[PDB]
RNA sequence: UAGUCGGGUGAUUAGCCAGACUCUAACUUAUUGAACGUAUU
């Protein structure tokens, strides 16, 4: 469509990808260059032209938090506090959100993880549901990718829906473009205190 | 597996194809399909089912198409719930069936008497000869026993306990209520057994014995 | 009575109006409109007969609307909304969740009962007909779920009315602490020159929403955004520049200049030409100075030729 | 198995403790405190006496039930006698000792108790002024709770003759005592442990200068 | 160094740890856990970034809870710098209880809970104090709200009390101040920081008093 | 420093030039309906 063409020629990634999907060269190359283009800085380090990071996180009636907002740094964010302040809760919340990108890079319409109805809703919350809202950035052509994970408490009649389609839409671009021509893919990883484990060399995973 | 799962439970899931072992290594399309067509009389000449699996990271998901099998299995399940019907048997006997016999036979919890125990591990490859032995001994005990003698005995015990409570011993009221519950449960089980339109244990025993002796030449 | 009024306006019989209204909540066509990025929005429009009735209803019955309400108002719009905030350095935007579909008959009648300003009084017998006029039934089998549809001609008026008391209270509260407040449909905008007063507004909003609507209307917490002159500030798609003037924004202006340049060399197709002309009318409304500059840059003759 | 005295030696030197065993044992203690065993014996004695009178009155059908109840009574008396014979702290006292120890040593925990929620027993804690389940605790709080709870359980079981069983003898090894602890807790942890368990020989490892600021150089 | 040996007839990964060749099973828990983190992360980056000259310069988000887990203070002083150098385009989101770690990080990167929060705080913020390059003792007090000395030990208060006694007796060492001085000397020792501070207090107060007398005359 | 605003240039959604701004802090959105601007009558 002419509207998508205008936005795509303006540098909008989602519009370029939509045009590629309907006409299925020009638009493919726009999408692939958006993901692959970068430069080597003065220090000899490669820098992508379009950076990918978590911008902002909001927690509503999640575990100890009634309503909390966090702005994150593009490079390094360190969270400090006494025991029981919710530092681990914050990383758990982010990891669950990232699970939706991973699931959809692996499989079209893949399912990410969920908030627990048994443990994750704040105990004294009058409204018996929790929300974890995240906004991701992917260069100036995709400045905001909002995701919301939601869960109602066990036995509540009204169920609160998660909103995960933007994550799926972005992950679809990575998956589809990669299938046609190899691209570099983002790494997502969580290292919690479970990383401390006794080693066993003899135990092999025979699964994949 | 998809028929068995859906006869047992609404929305039951059968078994999936493995992404690691079931897909051909040099498949250009990077997915696998197992397509089956079943027949069920002239009214249902074609019941197609497809099990599918795609490799990780493919641009499109290949999902299974299992609704026709579920629809048919739902007919069997729902109609059976209202009025007992005969049900299809599915079984797989692999080379695994050659395994040594554990002699020491396990206490009958009473899962073996349930009709849909017939679908337990039915496509696992070995059969469950242990389950047979338990069930067969169970059948024997019931045949030697009288039916509702426990109910008659329980009825007599509840009557004796009722007389004691009527005689002024209020301390045994709790025990009477427990025994009345046991009696009601026994009657219900008897009625459910009666309601399930099942063959007598003596007849079941006879059928199986005849089958074994007919098919297995050395066993008389 | 409502029936008699409608019949008179539409020059129809009481009986034919009444008969039509029996299934009016189901007389909606449902279709999709593409979003500007990926995806679609789902819209429900009333059938023609019902639209006529809805328009007649709105004509017959005037419901109060607060001055802070900028959307769907005769003689007002996005320019007026943006202009209200142009002189203030700090900006807060908030948004309501599923605004139209959150408004039910129950909310509507509660608002009628609660209303400070003089609402029309309806006979109990008319209440059922009014519900059938104004509310859509999305689920065929569930007769009990009636909601406002954005695609209906009456929905703007009813929604503004339902927000009347809300607007009254928040407007009054903001005025005491020197905050400017306006509402464009589900979009709430707050601006001030005083540092560190806008931080309290979201909490105030939540309390007020709960008080007036319980759990029916809620803030979209993900869409609550703070801004200042240090950052980009826009109100209903109009940019406020650092000289406290309304602007189309640099990127939009550059795009228009691109299109004009293409036209100058006869490279614009008819569709794009039409597009350009429409955009220039809007630009003339928001930023007339921009048109002056384009005339200076491109020859008055070129621009007149384009707009002729 | 968890109520047996020498269960206190089960997996003592395996490294993790058995916090699961604590929870089981603690719920058990709670259930026994809500229900006295001698009243059950008195009630069972009364039931046996009532059943004996019925058998003496000519109802031979209840003789089987009488024999079963006599067996149950004998078992209850034996348990009571074994409990009496073990010269043990009452279940109420045991519960109290452990609760006090936990609350004294673990700074964020002010109270611990067993609730009957729905149809399953749950241990609840007042953590940082809020009532939470064990599964809701932070890793630092849970790990430290686990250590102290386990140790207290074992000491109560092994020192039945002491007025304060936590004043018993023993050797306890702790690797990385500061594990998961904020600096504020590190300033209290050694003091709290030594106060609660005054006769235990502690051999510990640490990386924390904050911990070392609370200890004499002779111990290092 | 890290390498694979097969010669024994089983595949063994070996490392040179502090100059000694050992198996992975022989590593301390601290070393193994940290090795595991870095190894895992590197493997994933190499696999996901085949077109980069340096695959560790790929994009991603990595979350690490308790970065100081099992690390000696010496390692805590290096860990963030090493990670950021090896993975320059990853967004790291970290939790820590370590002032030593915080001493290597800019205040802008730090998000601090308010001390008496109770979970109705709207927004997290940075500390007021600059942490990068700051003294450990200052970070403990200003950022982590922990006293330099353990409050539950009497000896932790002696220097403070000694100072108060000096100020109460117009700067002269009285019987009470002398007793406490001797206690400090006896407990901490002749070359202790605490005693030197006490000595300093005596000297400064004597000089202040001399000034006061000269001014009075 | 960075981000933002944008007057000018520039076959012009790019790049380049000039000037400025900084409450912890914009992410440009939606039709056929409604309103507003334009065109037509
Ligand atoms: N559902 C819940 N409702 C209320 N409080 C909760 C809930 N879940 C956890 N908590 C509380 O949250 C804290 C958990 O802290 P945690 O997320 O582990 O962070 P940290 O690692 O900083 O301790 C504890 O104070 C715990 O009591
Ligand atoms: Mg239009």
């Amino acid at each position: 469509t002419k509207q998508y063409e205008r936005k795509a020629k303006g540098g909008n990634l989602l519009s370029a990808f939509e045009l590629y999907q309907r006409n299925s060269g020009e638009w493919f190359e726009m999408c692939r260059d958006y993901i692959q283009d970068g430069h080597v800085d003065e220090s000899g380090i490669f820098r992508p032209d379009n950076a990918f990071y978590l911008r902002r996180l909001t927690l509503k009636d999640f575990r100890r938090f009634s309503l909390l907002e966090i702005k994150l740094e593009e490079d390094l964010t360190v969270i400090i506090g006494n025991n029981g302040k919710g530092k681990t809760s914050i990383l758990y919340a982010i990891a669950k959100t990232l699970s939706w990108f991973v699931a959809n890079i692996l499989k079209e319409g893949g399912s990410g993880q969920r908030l627990s109805e048994m443990t994750d809703i704040k105990n004294d919350a009058e409204d018996r549901y929790s929300d974890v809202s995240s906004t991701f950035f992917f260069g100036k052509g995709l400045k905001s990718v909002p995701i919301r994970l939601s869960r109602s408490a066990l036995g509540t009649a009204e169920r609160r829906d998660s909103e995960v389609k933007p994550a799926k839409d972005l992950a679809d671009i990575w998956r589809v473009i990669n299938e046609v021509n190899t691209i570099n893919l983002p790494t997502f990883a969580l290292y919690n205190v479970e990383r401390s484990q006794p080693f066993n060399r003899n135990i092999k995973d025979n699964t994949g | 597996s998809w028929f068995v799962a859906n006869i047992l439970k609404e929305g039951g899931s059968g078994q999936r194809l493995s992404e690691m072992t079931d897909i051909k290594n040099d498949a250009e399309d990077r997915y696998s399909d197992v397509s089956s067509t079943f027949f069920f009389g002239k009214g249902l000449k074609s019941v197609p089912i497809r099990l599918s699996r795609s490799a990780l990271g493919t641009a499109e998901r290949r999902d299974s198409e299992v609704k026709p099998a579920k629809d048919l299995a739902d007919i069997w399940r729902v109609i059976n719930e209202v009025n007992t019907i005969n049900l299809p048997t599915f079984a797989l006997y692999n080379v695994e069936r050659s395994q040594p016999f554990n002699r020491n036979i396990k206490d009958n919890t009473g899962r073996r008497e349930e009709r849909f125990d017939a679908y337990s591990q039915t496509l696992g490859g070995a059969g469950r000869f242990d389950h047979f032995v338990e069930w067969y001994i169970y059948l024997h005990k019931r045949t030697v026993s009288d039916i509702s003698s426990s109910i008659k005995e329980l009825e007599q015990q509840v009557n004796d306990l009722q007389r004691t409570v009527d005689g002024g011993m209020v301390s045994v009221k709790s025990l009477l209520e427990q025994m009345k519950f046991k009696l009601s449960e026994a009657i219900e089980r008897n009625d459910a057994a009666v309601s399930s339109r099942v063959l007598t244990e003596s007849v079941q025993k006879s059928i199986v014995e005849k089958a074994i002796c007919s098919v297995v030449p050395s066993i008389s | 009575s409502v029936i008699r009024g409608l019949a008179a306006v539409l020059r129809q019989s009481d009986s034919d109006i009444s008969a039509f209204l029996v299934t009016a909540p189901r007389k909606y066509k449902v279709y999709k409109i593409p979003k500007r990025t990926t995806g679609f929005r789902v819209i429900a429009q009333p059938a023609k007969g019902l639209k006529d009735i809805q328009r007649a209803f709105v004509q017959l019955y005037s419901l109060p609307v607060h001055d802070a309400s900028m959307a769907y108002m005769k003689g007002k719009g996005i320019r007026d909304n943006a202009a209200a905030h142009a002189g203030n350095q700090y900006l807060l935007k908030a948004d309501l969740e599923d605004f139209f579909n959150s408004i039910t008959p129950a909310i509507f009648w509660r608002c009628i009962e609660m209303s400070s300003a003089q609402t029309p009084q309806f006979e109990p017998q008319d209440k059922l007909f009014i519900e059938k006029i104004l509310f859509w039934q999305p689920i065929k089998r569930r007769k009990t779920k009636l909601i406002l549809s954005v695609g209906a001609p009456s929905s703007p008026v009813i929604s503004n009315f339902c927000m009347y008391e809300f607007d009254n209270r928040i407007h009054a509260a903001c005025k005491k602490v020197e905050i400017t407040y306006t509402r464009y449909a589900d979009d709430l905008t707050f601006s001030s020159n005083i540092p560190d007063v806008l931080k309290a507004v979201p909490s105030t909003l939540e309390v007020l929403l709960k008080d007036l609507f319980g759990s029916a209307l809620r803030l979209n917490h993900s869409k609550t955004v703070f801004s200042s002159k240090a950052h980009n500030r826009h109100v209903t798609g109009i940019t406020i520049n650092n000289e406290e003037t309304l602007s189309l924004g640099r990127d939009r202006k550059r795009f228009i200049k691109h299109l004009i340049n293409q036209y100058k060399y006869g490279l614009l197709d008819n569709e794009d030409k039409a597009y350009l002309i429409g955009l220039l009318a809007f630009a003339s409304h928001i930023e007339p100075s921009f048109i002056t500059r384009m005339n200076e840059k491109y020859s008055l003759e070129l621009m007149e030729r384009l707009r002729g | 198995r968890r109520e047996e005295r020498f269960d206190a030696y089960s997996q003592t030197l395996g490294g993790a403790g058995r916090f699961d065993h604590f929870v089981e044992w603690y719920i058990y203690l709670h259930k026994r405190t809500v229900s006295d065993i001698s009243s059950s014996i008195k009630e069972l004695e009364q039931q046996v006496n009532d059943l004996q009178r019925t058998v003496d009155g000519g109802m031979v059908s209840v003789k089987s039930l009488l024999e079963q109840m006599k067996f149950k009574l004998s078992e209850a008396i034996e348990r009571n006698d074994a409990a009496v014979s073990s010269r043990v702290l009452t279940e109420s006292v045991q519960k109290s000792i452990v609760e006090k120890a936990i609350c004294s040593v673990v700074p964020s925990i002010s109270n611990i108790w067993v609730e009957m929620i729905t149809g399953s027993d749950l241990v609840k804690v007042t953590n940082d002024g809020h009532d939470v389940t064990i599964d809701q605790l932070s890793d630092g709080q849970r790990v430290f709770l686990s250590l102290v709870a386990d140790l207290a359980r074992r000491m109560v079981m092994l020192n039945p003759l002491l007025e304060n069983p936590l004043e018993g003898r023993g050797i306890v090894l702790i690797d990385e005592i500061e594990l998961h602890l904020h600096p504020k807790w590190q300033q209290e942890v050694i003091l709290n442990l030594r106060s609660a368990f005054p006769n235990i020989q502690f051999i510990i490892t640490t990386h924390s200068p904050i911990v070392l600021s609370t200890i004499e150089k002779r111990c290092i | 160094n890290i390498w694979v040996e097969m010669i024994t007839g089983s595949d063994l990964v070996k490392v040179t740890n502090d100059g000694h060749d050992v198996t992975i099973d022989q590593l301390s828990d601290g070393q193994r856990v940290f090795l595991s983190l870095v190894a895992d992360l590197a493997r994933r980056m190499v696999m996901l970034n085949p077109l980069l000259e340096n695959p560790l310069e790929g994009r991603g988000i990595v979350l690490i809870d308790e970065i100081e887990l099992h690390l000696h203070p010496k390692w805590q002083q290096e860990v963030i710098l090493n990670l950021r150098s090896a993975f320059p385009n990853i967004q790291f989101i970290i939790t820590t209880h370590s002032p030593i770690v915080l001493s290597t990080i800019e205040k802008r990167c730090i998000r601090e809970f308010e001390p008496n929060d109770d979970g109705d705080q709207s927004f997290l913020d940075s500390p007021d104090m600059q942490t990068k390059g700051s003294e450990n003792a200052q970070i403990l007090e200003q950022v982590m709200n922990v006293h330099s000395t353990p409050p539950g030990i009497a000896e932790s208060h002696w220097l403070g009390n000694f100072e108060l006694l000096l100020l109460d007796n117009s700067g002269e060492l009285d019987n009470h101040s002398q007793v406490l001085y001797d206690q400090i000397k006896a407990h901490f020792g002749i070359d202790s920081i605490e005693l030197k501070k006490a000595d300093s207090l005596i000297r400064i107060n004597k000089m202040k008093n001399k000034l006061n007398k000269i001014r009075a005359e």
